[PDB]
RNA sequence: AACGAGCUUGGUGAUAGCUGGUUACCCAAAAAAUGAAUUUAAGUUCAAUUUUAAACUUGCUAAAAAAACAAAAUCAAAAA
RNA sequence: UCGGAGAAAAUCCUCCGAAUGAUUAUAACCUAGACUUACAAGUCAAAGUAAAAAUAUCUUUGACCCAGAUA
């Protein structure tokens, strides 16, 4: 095989193996919160958007820590199905692949935001206003 | 260009199928392109008429006519309109019907 | 064919038996008649009448609309702007089904060609292919293939499958003669090297994360995995698959065929391939 | 016999051959032709073209 | 304009078009608005954002520019990461 | 042999928003001479009209009350 | 050339002004739908976002090319 100055051997000499690229990583499935595909079930509806929807058993799945999980059903109970599966569903494209990718990123950032205490309260926007206000006059109407 | 590769299973990935063996009985055959593909083009004119045309047809050419009108009849609720060129050997059909005929000719095998 | 039985009973067709097809000439008019000839559908006497009405795009002597317009740098540069064509992995898919591209072996921009996958054309400032995402949900072929851009969905694609994707720069006098090989063996020259990118593009094909044939290679799996947690899909180990040893086939960046090195003169008419042995071009054509 | 593949649907069309040697030998042989050469739709425009 | 010209007797482009509009390829044609860059001291803040944008010409318009210009003008362009990708086409135009 | 600037050839088929002319039959439709800009008003470009082809659906006449006016047109439910 | 007023949608019809300044709470970006209009130019504006914690208040004009001034 033809070789020049500025074969790949050459211009990288440290990764001179034939297999440097086509590897598999070694591990990297344990750290950086690798999502386990397999337990998560994959149902493509379409829906014009091709909807995906990726559904898991919160409770008893144990790849999630015990402590994330009991708040992460505390704080998206409304995405539970009544079997205890947590439903998350994205039709924002016409191709699956991002639908699906929108999907997994929505189960990664709900356990970090589970993961890390969200000590801000931040600023308290109308609708809470309105939400704090109406609970306060409900606790005056109770005076019974 | 290249004979198509015989598949495993059908339909294939991208949609396309070969024609059916045995052949079918119907009066008319309608004859696939030099790409292998089902010959049935949307087409415009005058930049607001909308037409599809049927075009390797070889037979009967008015026995397809009668079995297009039956087929495009409960769609439209009402006949369509179409023109049988004989020399040609194509019939064209005013409004876009290239999805439905093309499935529907798959249906009979062509 | 009842039609041909027509012409058993029919006379003889001959040149005097000859005719057009019906409506397939219209009639010229000359102004000899009445009709239109006269004034001649001219009109009354006058600059148009006589056939010197101003040229077009005069209003009359008020400042035309095309020219009160600001100038505005719509198509500066134009000429000079790089067009890559479009592949749809959808297209691709129907090319490969049909037998039009063999994914038996190493795709390029030849293979394509020589199936009329695509058509580029390198005059009106085509660089090469694009991989565009459009069909990525049905596409189910593992595949080698080689482009000049790709884009994230289609690369996911091609890897799910268990395929290799990789974005390689052709310059224009590269991209012909890899478009048209045999035109350019029978003109008896050489076989030149490839050129390096531009410093523009050199970003581009050095980055792992675009498979850039001049990226380095030891960041390529973190790369490949990283896609597969992003789209939710296994990442496949391709040294097991049989057909490995293509899958990873790559060209060096400075040859534009697979086998046939810079420098070399490829003899059609005699089924020969002819090298130089003088030492300094070998060491132009090794650079 | 034709040496190219003749479509499965159009059915071979046929001619006697012939032979120049004696004023009689009209018939020595019969002949495939390509249907798609020889049994094309009766088009007198194209000729005119 | 030179409908045949006296080299290679083909039609020439007006090439003040080429200077001041953008052919999309579904057959419109973009401008900006004259006097965008004039005397802006003066101008109410509403007008100002009037004469910035890109506005559309009519069908007179666009068959006097058409006729002004080559086919060269005409076609398809692919060029990467062009930001007008999406507007050189229609979508649901009934008429 | 008609000089405010000779004559001949050539440039040259100079140019002329000006005058004149522009060669068979039959059928059909048809403006208007309005508004705008122009060293523009003896011309031209655009609107408006007219027209050919095509697409699909309401149009024309009329039109109560009811507003808008001040104390016969604009608008246009139902119908015919 | 344009604006205001009478005739009242005509006029070589009759008047006043403008090629403005003053005033300042400084008056963003973005965006449905409309007016006016041969073209060009000229008007009004919900929603959203952003500054602040009421808009600027009095009531107009010059295109393209081409030259400037700067960060
Ligand atoms: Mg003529
Ligand atoms: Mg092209
Ligand atoms: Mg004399
Ligand atoms: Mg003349
Ligand atoms: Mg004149
Ligand atoms: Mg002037
Ligand atoms: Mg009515
Ligand atoms: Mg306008
Ligand atoms: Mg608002």
């Amino acid at each position: 095989t033809f070789q020049s100055i500025y074969s790949l051997d050459k211009l990288y000499p440290e990764s001179k193996g034939a297999d440097t690229a086509w590897k598999v990583p070694e591990h990297a499935k344990q750290a950086s919160s690798y999502i386990p595909l397999d337990r998560l079930s994959i149902s493509y509806c379409r829906s014009v958007n091709s909807k995906a929807e990726v559904r898991f058993h919160l409770a008893s799945a144990d790849w999630i820590e015990e402590p994330v999980r009991q708040k992460i059903a505390l704080t998206h109970k409304n995405k539970i199905n009544k079997a205890g599966e947590l439903v998350l569903t994205s039709e924002s494209s016409r191709y699956q692949f991002r639908n699906l990718a929108e999907c997994l990123q929505k189960i990664r950032d709900m356990i970090a935001e589970a993961s890390q205490v969200p000590k801000e309260p931040s600023k308290e926007d109308a609708r809470l206003q309105r939400l704090r206000i109406e609970k306060m006059n409900r606790e005056r109407l109770r005076q019974k | 260009i290249p004979e198509p590769p015989k598949h495993k299973h059908y339909p294939t990935p991208s949609g396309w199928q070969p024609p059916r063996d045995p052949l079918p009985s119907l009066p008319y055959f309608v004859r696939r392109s030099r790409m292998h593909n089902i010959p049935v083009y949307k087409e415009i004119t005058h930049g607001n008429r909308q037409m599809t045309l049927i075009r390797k047809v070889e037979g009967d050419i008015w026995a397809l006519q009668k079995d297009v009108e039956e087929f495009l009849s409960p769609l439209l609720g009402k006949t369509p309109i179409t023109q049988v060129n004989e020399v040609t050997g194509t019939l064209r059909i005013k409004g876009y019907f290239d999805e439905q005929l093309k499935a529907w000719l798959l249906e009979k095998g062509f | 064919g009842t039609s041909l039985d027509l012409l058993r009973s029919l006379p003889r067709v001959s040149l005097a038996n000859l005719k057009p097809s019906p409506n397939s000439r219209k009639r010229e008019r000359r102004p000899r008649d009445r009709r239109r000839g006269r004034k001649c559908g001219r009109g009354h006497k006058g600059e148009r009448q006589r056939g010197t009405r101003p040229r077009l795009g005069f209003e009359g002597g008020q400042t035309p609309f095309y020219i009160r317009i600001p100038k505005y740098g719509f198509n500066e540069g134009h000429s000079f702007r790089h067009q890559y064509q479009p592949l749809s992995l959808r297209r691709l898919q129907y090319l490969i089904d049909l037998g039009r591209v063999d994914p038996t072996q190493p795709i390029d921009l030849t293979q394509l060609v020589n199936g009329r996958g695509v058509t580029i054309q390198p005059l009106k400032r085509d660089y090469g292919v694009q991989l565009v995402e459009e069909g990525a949900d049905t596409f189910q072929a593992k595949i080698n293939i080689e482009v000049q851009l790709a884009s994230e969905l289609a690369i996911a694609a091609i890897e799910k499958n268990g395929g290799v994707v990789t974005t390689a720069f052709y310059d224009p006098r590269s991209l012909e003669i890899l478009c048209k090989p045999i035109p350019f063996f029978l003109r008896g020259q050489p076989i030149p090297k490839r050129m390096l990118p531009p410093e523009s593009l050199v970003p581009y094909y050095t980055d792992a994360k675009n498979r850039g044939y001049l990226a380095d290679p030891a960041k390529f799996p973190e790369a490949r995995l990283e896609l597969a947690m992003k789209f939710g899909y296994v990442l496949p180990d391709i040294t097991k698959d049989e057909l490995f040893r293509m899958l990873s086939a790559r060209k060096d960046p400075r040859q534009i065929f697979f086998g046939l090195a810079p420098g070399w003169v490829v003899n059609m008419a005699d089924k020969k391939i002819l090298k130089p042995t003088d030492e300094n071009l070998l060491k132009y054509y090794s650079s | 016999k034709c040496e190219l593949r003749i479509p499965v649907h159009r059915r071979p069309v046929q001619a006697w051959v012939e032979s120049l040697r004696g004023f009689e030998q009209e018939r020595i042989g019969l002949a495939e032709l390509h249907p798609d050469v020889f049994a094309t739709a009766p088009r007198l425009d194209i000729v005119h073209q | 304009l030179t409908y045949c010209s006296t080299r290679k007797g083909k039609r020439k482009t007006v090439k003040s078009v080429v200077h001041r509009f953008l052919r999309l390829h579904s057959g419109l044609w973009l401008r900006r608005k004259a006097g965008y860059k004039k005397k802006l001291w003066k101008k109410s803040t509403a007008r100002k954002k009037r004469l910035r944008e890109f506005v559309f010409c009519s069908k007179t318009q666009s068959k006097l520019l058409d006729k002004m210009t080559t086919s060269f003008w005409k076609r398809r362009n692919w060029y990467a990461g062009d930001p007008y990708q999406m507007y050189h086409d229609r979508t649901n135009l009934r008429v």
